[PDB]
């Protein structure tokens, strides 16, 4: 049993999809997303294939989605679980409007002020050093998976 | 003793100093932050390393991101303290679709603008309700609620805004919409095909009826706040200007000003700059108001990624402003008074080194506080 | 009845409000008196952060007590 909001915007996310992204829904449970991004071009994270969850609760769209990373990344807005940084979802943004702006974190991935855990003060004070990190796991666990 | 002179004086404490242009003692940030901070201790173990803990990870001597206080603090140093407070008394003007009153309101002296511009929040869901049940202090904020005999807006005071509808009318609505899923909903559902059935129509209806109202109702919320400092020139064609900024999600001014975003944005020019600050509030694309927004507005560096996606500016804005004349002689010695109060009470052979000092004294206060509270 | 806003800074405002004004009415208020958009404000009561959506008695704040601006926004 789905919203119909919810089973029209599905179509329309695999009629026109995202670019550098690709989503999909699960075969059991049609509310959850298995989502692949690619890494930028000019960014740490280029050359990468990374994978995402993502999940529509019973509130959409008066609520937003659920995220959650997959493969490792090295980014100031991305915890050890997965969980992201990002109070400010209105019913008319959709899943495609959460997907653009966590491909955009990876096309710009410099913390912001607010932004007060570790890996964004390591991104801060040795931003060169920290690249190379996020270069380097994008190596790892983005470009076999 | 030119206007230009102030721009470099107060770029350059700024970025030397960041928080301490403000004059406030280190003991005052430490002993307040202590206070607002003493609930954040770990009282199971050690309290004096819990403490501690508390203090390592403060941020009290961090500049303010807060676009309106940075516009304070701009005030404050270019008109005095004052100045400043006669100027919040002057009442701003809508800028026009072209940017012409304020374009015809700089006429070569030295000149401050501040800027304010408002967000229009207007209501994007409803939920029917009984009025048995619908009480408006409790109740979600700026929504549509419709009830068997009136359709009414709950705005973000908490006040219950009629919006013209018989009882007859929304007892009609009211009745039409029966689906679970849509008691509580959205309003403006693209999916909604007002000719496939009763309850769509109705669900259509109403969110006319709403965008209608909604026209005539002050949903206008302030969501940023900056000053363009605007010096003497020479020449009629040498004039340029300055915005100062920070902003609540991503920077300080000490971090605009040492991206030189202010210098990068004076190159587009006057006319090139109110341009783009005026299509800002007429244009209804909003992939350009997006692009204008993060152009002028952005951390230097993320104009192209500051409104993309869930930024994406889908609601109109306006941009209001107010001028006032600078004396430079007050500015510079505004400026010259913080430097003594910082080299009096912080000394340092540079700026560096007074900032490690000053971000010390304001921690050790906010322990010994911490303690007076807590051993 | 009179609630007191104070700052790191240490300065201190009045505010006029109702036990039922919304978080918003006290962000408008402060913009009144210290011209901060209500966007750009973050308000604290007892160490414990207010959301915009409700009312300061949600909160149980009452007469002549002290919230906390907090001009600085840190998050994750």
């Amino acid at each position: 049993g789905l919203p119909r909001r919810i089973i029209k915007e599905t179509q329309r996310l695999l009629a026109e999809p995202v670019p550098g992204i690709k989503a999909e829904p699960d075969e059991s449970n049609a509310r959850y997303f298995h989502v692949v991004i690619a890494g930028p071009q000019d960014s740490p994270f280029e050359g990468g294939t990374f994978k995402l969850e993502l999940f529509l609760p019973e509130e959409y769209p008066m609520a937003a989605p659920k995220v959650r990373f997959m493969t490792k990344i090295y980014h100031p807005n991305v915890d050890k679980l997965g969980r992201i940084c990002l109070d400010k979802w209105s019913p008319a943004l959709q899943i495609r409007t959460v997907l653009l702006s966590i491909q955009a974190l990876l096309s710009a991935p410099n913390p912001d002020d607010p932004l007060a855990n570790d890996v964004a003060e390591q991104w801060k004070t040795n931003e060169a050093q920290a690249i190379e990190t996020a270069r380097a796991w994008t190596r790892l666990y983005a470009m076999n998976n | 003793k030119t206007g230009l002179h102030v721009h470099e004086k107060i770029k350059h404490m700024v970025k030397n100093y960041g928080t301490m242009i403000t004059g406030i003692p280190a003991e005052i940030l430490g002993q307040n932050e202590a206070e607002i901070s003493v609930g954040y201790v770990k009282k199971m173990g050690n309290m004096k390393e819990n403490i501690a803990e508390v203090v390592r990870k403060s941020e009290m001597t961090q500049p303010t991101n807060s676009a309106g206080k940075a516009s304070n603090e701009v005030c404050d140093l270019l008109l005095g303290t004052e100045g400043a407070s006669e100027f919040e008394k002057s009442s701003y003007q809508v800028l026009s679709g072209d940017g012409s009153n304020l374009k015809g309101s700089l006429p070569n002296k030295n000149l401050l603008v501040r800027v304010e511009m408002d967000r229009f929040n207007a209501p994007q869901k409803y939920q029917k309700i009984k009025r048995e049940e619908f009480n408006p202090e409790t109740a979600e904020k700026n929504k549509i609620y419709l009830l068997e005999d009136q359709l009414v807006y709950l705005d973000i005071f908490g006040k219950v805004i009629d919006l013209g509808q018989t009882s007859d009318t929304c007892h009609r609505l009211f009745n039409a919409i029966t689906t679970p899923f849509y008691q509580n909903y959205i309003l403006y559902d693209e999916y909604i095909d007002p000719e496939e059935s009763a309850e769509e129509a109705a669900m259509f209806e109403m969110g006319e009826i709403v965008k209608a109202k909604m026209k005539n109702i002050d949903c206008w919320t302030a969501t940023h706040s900056f000053t363009i400092f605007v010096p003497e020139s020479d020449s009629e064609d040498t004039r340029t200007l300055y915005p100062y900024q920070a902003y609540w999600t991503s920077h300080t001014l000490q971090q605009w000003f040492s991206g030189d975003k202010d210098e990068k944005l004076s190159r587009l020019g006057i006319d090139g700059y109110i341009e783009k600050l005026a299509l800002l509030g007429t244009t209804t694309d909003s992939k350009i108001r997006s692009s204008i927004y993060g152009e002028l507005f952005s951390p230097p560096g993320k104009e192209h990624v500051f409104c993309t996606g869930m930024n994406e500016k889908f609601s109109p804005l306006r941009v209001k402003f107010k001028v006032t004349e600078v004396n430079p002689e007050i500015a510079l010695q505004n400026l010259e008074e913080v430097q003594e109060f910082i080299d009096t009470n912080y000394p340092g052979e540079n700026a560096k080194d007074q900032c490690e000092l000053y971000k010390i004294k304001a921690q050790e206060a906010m322990t010994k506080q911490l303690e007076m509270r807590l051993l | 009845m009179q609630i007191f806003v104070k700052t790191l800074t240490g300065k201190t405002i009045t505010l006029e409000v109702e036990p039922s004004d919304t978080i918003e009415n006290v962000k408008a208020k402060i913009q009144d008196k210290e011209g901060i958009p209500p966007d750009q404000q973050r308000l604290i009561f007892a160490g414990k952060q207010l959301e915009d959506g409700r009312t300061l008695s949600d909160y149980n704040i009452q007469k002549e007590s002290t919230l906390h601006l907090v001009l600085r926004l840190r998050g994750c």
